[PDB]
């Protein structure tokens, strides 16, 4: 495996339901590569019978650098429009994906709590989500990385 | 390429500790979640412990908080779980396991901790020969390995040379806390008082090593 | 919470099964099933609830539906009767179902009944175990009922049942009565009666002293 993740840092957390995210991911390139690297984060929310995905952005790095590489991926937030309100201060899933030429062969998923910020509306909830008082926390120190083996070049 | 090798497994006293060991092989523990998973003999899987990558982060089962850790050393590439203040209930195997996303992957053979308050050997009693009917036929024989701690036990025939229609019985643990088992087999009626057979149990924690021959009464 | 059921099913070569876990929680990246067979550690087959592992052959499939999560074999190879089980992994704890033992269908099998005196050896240990042997049987459920001098015996008695048998599909069972000496030297005529659905009726095995 030519890439390799040797490090995620999420910038920013908590925060506001409507933050972007951001990623300070660190990983080693061990030799030349044809193709580009494509970062995505993926939302998934399970409020409903069956899974709703929403992607949520992407990003690519090409051609990948030789060595230790250390970025920022800032990934546009879920669409609060798309969610129905039980699941807007739900736990939900994110995604962080890896892929070179098309292939994943690295997934970190968080688990992600969403709450009001004042303890008055997080006991009282109002009758409409107030998506403004919505603070997000991943439980970004224990990451649930899978890998996958793929064909590099 | 991939394989997870648990040690440190052993006899041990309530209130008394272990260190476990999973060394890990063709990965990083640093780059992957390692858990705990124990399983008494018999019974499910009952999770223990999660060390996750990148951070060390830990999570426990309520029953083991505050008198298990869970860590990782990355330099030699092995996990530990420090197992303080052992209870009965602690008694199992503990197996380790990589984490694959929020599931588990590789899964080591397992290192079995055994608790006990006092080792006791098992005494041996024939089951005399008893004929299904009044016909020749079959006959059933069998030893009766009784009041022994801890488990296991191992119970052989004709030391291994008699295997067929053996059935040694998964022990139970009697109203003392001591186990017992029947172990039989299914004979011809027409080979009893000529052919010979021999239970042999050995219980290693007491080192207890019996021979019983079974004779038609 | 991980609520597996049913504990255990019977079911033959070919027919589609599916074992339900019923979760406390419905995210599906949570949830995994395993399958283990004896002496063995488990096997990962289905991860985030409907994806199937590397290797894993194409008839099992995994679903969710709310907060139940389905495995399906369409078709049951030999090689798949084994205990499954589900994983959840949740925020704090990672918890199991409690498994579901698959076991194979055979013919109806009686079982041929033995019953055994305790040795004069145990009698000076001050106990007397009477044992009865239920041998090569199928399915498991048995009655097993011990009487003493035409009394029925209650809660003086242990069962072991052992693992299906890997060749001919059948349980073989132990019931044991244990009495004091003293008690045991107070009754002459001992009884093991058997009740099970190959048998055209109940069979009675016994001895006197």
């Amino acid at each position: 495996s030519i890439v390799s993740l040797l490090g995620i840092k999420v910038l920013n957390n908590p925060a506001k339901f409507t933050d972007p995210y951001e990623f300070e991911i660190t990983f080693e390139c061990l030799e030349s590569l044809k193709h580009d690297l494509e970062w995505k984060l993926t939302y998934v929310g399970s409020s409903r019978s069956l899974d709703h995905d929403q992607e949520l952005d992407s990003i690519l790095v090409g051609p990948v650098p030789v060595g230790v590489n250390k970025f920022v991926f800032s990934a546009d937030p879920p669409s609060a429009e798309l969610i129905p309100a039980s699941e807007l201060v739900s736990v939900t899933v994110i995604l962080l994906s890896c892929s070179y030429d098309g292939r994943e062969f690295v997934r970190v998923g968080y688990y992600v709590n969403n709450e009001y910020d004042e303890e008055e509306l997080r006991e009282n909830p109002p009758a409409k989500v107030q998506v403004d008082h919505i603070v997000r926390n991943i439980l970004a120190e224990k990451p649930r990385v899978t890998r996958f083996n793929i064909v590099w070049d | 390429e991939v394989q997870l090798v648990e040690s440190g497994g052993g006899l041990v006293q309530p209130g008394g500790s272990l260190r476990l060991s999973c060394a890990a092989s063709g990965f990083n523990v640093s780059y992957y979640s390692i858990h705990w998973v124990r399983q008494a003999p018999g019974k499910g899987l009952e999770w223990v412990a999660s060390i996750y990558p990148y951070s060390g982060s830990t999570s426990y089962a309520d029953s083991v908080k505050g008198r298990f850790t869970i860590s990782a050393d990355t330099s030699k590439n092995t996990a530990y779980l420090q197992m303080n203040s052992l209870r009965a209930e602690d008694t199992a195997v503990y197996y380790c396991a990589r984490g694959y996303g929020w599931a588990l992957d590789y899964w080591g053979q397992g290192t079995l901790v055994t608790v006990f308050n006092q080792i006791k050997g098992p005494s041996v009693f024939p089951l005399a020969p008893s004929s299904k009917s009044t016909s020749g036929g079959t006959a059933a024989l069998g030893c009766l390995v009784k009041d022994y701690f801890p488990e296991p036990v191992t119970v052989s025939w004709n030391s291994g040379a008699l295997t067929s229609g053996v059935h040694t019985f998964p022990a139970v643990l009697q109203s003392s806390g001591l186990y017992s088992l029947s172990s039989v087999v299914t004979v011809p009626s027409s080979s009893l008082g000529t052919q010979t057979y021999i239970c042999n149990v050995n219980h290693k924690p007491s080192n207890t090593k019996v021979d019983k021959k079974v004779e038609p009464k | 919470q991980m609520t597996q059921s049913p504990s255990s099913l019977s079911a033959s070569v070919g027919d589609r099964v599916t074992i339900t876990c019923r979760a406390s929680q419905s995210v599906s990246s949570a949830v995994a099933w395993y399958q283990q067979k004896p002496g063995k550690a488990p096997k990962l087959l289905i991860y985030s609830a409907s994806s199937l592992y590397s290797g894993v052959p194409s008839r099992f499939s995994g679903s969710r539906s709310g907060t139940d999560f389905t495995l399906t074999i369409s078709s049951l190879q030999p090689e798949d009767f084994a205990t499954y089980y589900c994983q959840q992994d949740g925020w704090s704890l990672i918890t199991f179902g409690q498994g579901t033992k698959v076991e194979i269908k055979r013919t109806v099998a009686a079982p041929s009944v033995f019953i055994f005196p305790p040795s004069d050896s145990q009698l000076k240990s001050g106990t007397a175990s009477v044992v009865c042997l239920l041998n090569n049987f199928y399915p498991r459920e048995a009655k097993v009922q011990w009487k003493v001098d035409n009394a029925l015996q209650s809660g003086n008695s242990q069962e072991s049942v052992t693992e299906q048998d890997s060749k001919d599909s059948t349980y073989s069972l132990s019931s044991t009565l244990t009495l004091s000496k003293a008690d045991y030297e107070k009754h002459k005529v001992y009884a093991c009666e058997v009740t099970h659905q190959g048998l055209s009726s109940p069979v009675t095995k016994s001895f006197n002293r």
